[PDB]
């Protein structure tokens, strides 16, 4: 239910996006900083400089439904993406979230991170991505698997054209 | 010849100043008492102080036929020649209509011709001022051709250097083509310009019909679709020239020179109470423009034909960028016939010469009605989703309220494109309306059922965060950041480089 008036939208849009940014929410988050490991937001605003996260799909939401996927919650489906500056260089980035189903790669996610990767090939800069999963996500079937087939190609599109950098967190 | 060099260069000044004269004194004063400036006085204006370069003051007809080898037709009643325009190099042509009319003689049109050719070879910008009967009659055949090498040349610098086109007085006939195929035409009040005249219009349809009220500026500009600017007289067309001028690129290969910077992307609270929350309620979409182009400042281009959609030039941190938007205080705000072609027009320019095109949406669909349908329609606003599918620059669109069905489709999406979509909180990205919707999916099935079915619909897909959970928008936004958004996607896609399928060219509609 949209409010009234745009000043009522814009503080229930803030209110909406801070859900989105907390992730697995703060259990998930004290277990992910308790093993040493930073989260997937505290990764992009470290590497990138500061105030440059420009973020892309915050909302976007997963569309499968199968084995529980219908009623689930999953934050920016697990991989948060966008572009920023690394020392003024433009950069396009991804960051996988543990909180959310253990980083499991749904295809939504996938289809965020390819879309991104095809960003920084469109716009010729460096791609760089923090992975931090427990693979496919399993209750999504072939459906997740599609989406790593997609990744795959992708990498290979831009491999020789744009440099791209892995950290597995 | 004189005796000395001294002495022919004091006979080439004399003979110099008789070619200048043109039409002779009385001639000049009967053109100045129309309130309108000489051919040399245009391009003295237009051009940096001493800049202009004349090519063929001395050049000549070689027709003989029905007078003509006993007439003495000063540089054939054209002037052309190479100058610059705040440093920067043009080529230009300016009709002397003190010369029979302004008549365009074979040797006119060889002059005009070469001046487009040389503009074409160096990658400059080219400006001609119009001020002609038409095709000498007197030459038959011959000014005919002269036409038609005029025509070609034309479309040969199309897409490569920007034409501009001043309708400063009469252009009569076939003539007129010649502007319709440059990129943008000015007419000044003191200008006419049709196909054919009233006179024969009367002799043949019986219709009665003034110069003014058949091709005038206001003609034209309201009715026709025909030209882009009107302008009071000549100073005024020469002021919008450069205007103009100052958001194009010297040619296709290089992307317009910036100009005066606001670099400042602060939020501005105020643009969240523009558009009305209420869908009842419309505001002029320019107010939004001026509140995120830099000091507020835009050409707006054909801004007094199909005034639903406003096509406007303005500049963010410098950078020259095209607006398309859509007016809901005119029409509803509803995309037609003629807003098709304005903003068809406009989005291929813009692509043509690498200048970013920005959507501000906010359209209810296309105007219903039987002469939409009867006017064609579909192929009219079919050029719109032609143009942005079509386009390689950096396309930017940002939602500002409704967005249904084609109509939404046709102002740049992610499907045609788009390369990063904002949605305000007052987005209403929809199929169709609710309201049509239900009536169609629960047509089975009090009058309470209706209204909750519409809530329903409205609901589960019409709001700017289930457009965001599809993707079709990037985000949701602080209309507050609405500069600072465009700003930063300008930015990171200005080293866009995104190819199409090889080809002479599509087949774009008609
Ligand atoms: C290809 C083609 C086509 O359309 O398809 C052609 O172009 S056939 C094109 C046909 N174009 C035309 O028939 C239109 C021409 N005539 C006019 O309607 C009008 O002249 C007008 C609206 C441009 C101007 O009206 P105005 O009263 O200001 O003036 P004036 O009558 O004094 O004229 C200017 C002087 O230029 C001469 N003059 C004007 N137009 C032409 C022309 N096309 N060829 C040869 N001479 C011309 C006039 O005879 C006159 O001559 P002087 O001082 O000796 O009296
Ligand atoms: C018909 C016409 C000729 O062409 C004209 O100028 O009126």
């Amino acid at each position: 239910k949209l409010a009234s008036t745009m000043e009522g939208r814009v503080e229930q849009l803030a209110e909406q996006r801070q859900v989105i940014e907390a992730g697995g929410g703060e259990r998930r988050v004290e277990k992910q900083h308790s093993q040493g490991k930073q989260t997937a937001r505290e990764r992009l605003n470290n590497l990138l400089d500061p105030h440059s996260f420009d973020e892309v799909g915050a909302f976007r939401k997963h569309r499968t439904t199968l084995f529980g996927m219908d009623k689930a919650v999953v934050p920016a489906d697990g991989v948060v993406t966008g572009r920023g500056t690394i020392l003024g260089r433009p950069v396009h980035a991804a960051s996988q979230d543990f909180t959310v189903m253990g980083g499991s790669a749904g295809e939504t996610q996938s289809t965020k991170v390819v879309e991104t990767m095809e960003q920084a090939l469109l716009t010729g800069t460096p791609f760089l991505f923090f992975y931090d999963s427990g693979g496919a996500r399993i209750q999504e079937g072939i459906d997740s698997l599609s989406g790593y087939g997609k990744m795959f190609f992708a990498n290979v599109k831009l491999s020789g054209v744009v440099p791209q950098i892995a950290i597995i967190a | 010849l004189a005796s000395t060099m001294e002495g022919r260069v004091e006979q080439l000044a004399e003979q110099r100043q008789v070619i200048e004269a043109g039409g002779g004194e009385r001639r000049v004063e009967k053109q100045h008492s129309q309130g309108k400036q000489t051919a040399r006085e245009r391009l003295n204006n237009l051009l940096d102080p001493h800049s202009f370069d004349e090519v063929g003051a001395f050049r000549k007809h070689r027709t003989t036929l029905f007078g003509m080898d006993k007439a003495v037709v000063p540089a054939d009643g054209v002037v052309t020649g190479r100058g610059t325009i705040l440093g920067r190099p043009v080529h230009a042509a300016s009709q002397d209509f003190t010369v029979m009319g302004g008549s365009a003689g074979e040797t006119q049109s060889t002059k005009v011709v070469e001046t487009m050719e040389q503009a074409l070879l160096t990658g400059t910008p080219f400006l001609f001022f119009y001020d002609s009967g038409g095709a000498r009659i007197q030459e038959g055949i011959d000014s005919l051709s002269g036409y038609g090498k005029m025509f070609f040349a034309n479309v040969k610098l199309s897409g490569v250097v920007p034409q501009i086109a001043i309708i400063a007085g009469p252009c009569a006939g076939g003539a007129s083509y010649s502007p319709a195929l440059t990129d943008f035409i000015i007419m000044t009040k003191k200008a006419h310009m049709f196909i054919t005249g009233p006179q024969v219009i009367k002799s043949v349809t019986g219709e009665d019909v003034t110069a003014d009220e058949l091709g005038g500026a206001e003609a034209h500009m309201a009715i026709s679709g025909n030209i882009h600017f009107v302008a009071e007289d000549d100073d005024a067309a020469e002021l919008i020239a450069k205007k103009l001028l100052s958001f194009l690129p010297q040619n296709n290969t290089e992307e317009a020179s910036f100009v005066n910077p606001n670099n400042d992307v602060s939020p501005n609270t105020e643009l969240r109470d523009i558009v009305p929350i209420d869908g009842k309620k419309g505001y002029d979409v320019r107010d939004v423009i001026a509140k995120i182009v830099d000091w507020g400042d835009y050409l707006e281009v054909k801004a007094g034909y199909a005034t639903n959609l406003v096509t406007a030039f303005a500049r963010v941190n410098g950078r020259s960028v095209g607006i398309v938007a859509n007016q809901p205080s005119v029409m509803s705000g509803c995309l037609d016939i003629n807003a098709s072609d304005k903003a068809a027009e406009f989005v291929n320019f813009c692509d043509s010469f690498n200048i970013p095109l920005v959507q501000l949406v906010d359209v209810p669909g296309f105007l219903p009605g039987v002469q939409q349908e009867y006017g064609g329609i579909i192929r009219h606003g079919a050029k719109m989703l032609y143009a942005y599918s079509e386009a390689t620059v950096p396309k930017i669109t940002v939602v500002l309220r409704k967005a249904y069905g084609g109509s939404y489709l046709a102002m740049c999406n992610r499907d045609l494109g788009a390369d990063a979509v904002y949605a305000w909180p007052s987005a209403e990205i929809a199929v169709m309306g609710a309201e049509g919707a239900a009536n169609v999916i629960f047509r089975k099935e009090p009058d309470a059922m209706r209204a909750e079915k519409i809530e329903e619909y409205q609901n589960a897909f019409n709001t700017p965060y289930v457009a965001a959970a599809r993707g079709q928008v990037d985000d949701v936004i602080d209309p507050a950041d609405t500069r600072r958004k465009i700003a930063s996607a300008l930015e990171m896609y200005a080293t866009k480089r995104q190819t199409r399928p090889a080809k002479k060219h599509g087949n774009f509609p008609c």
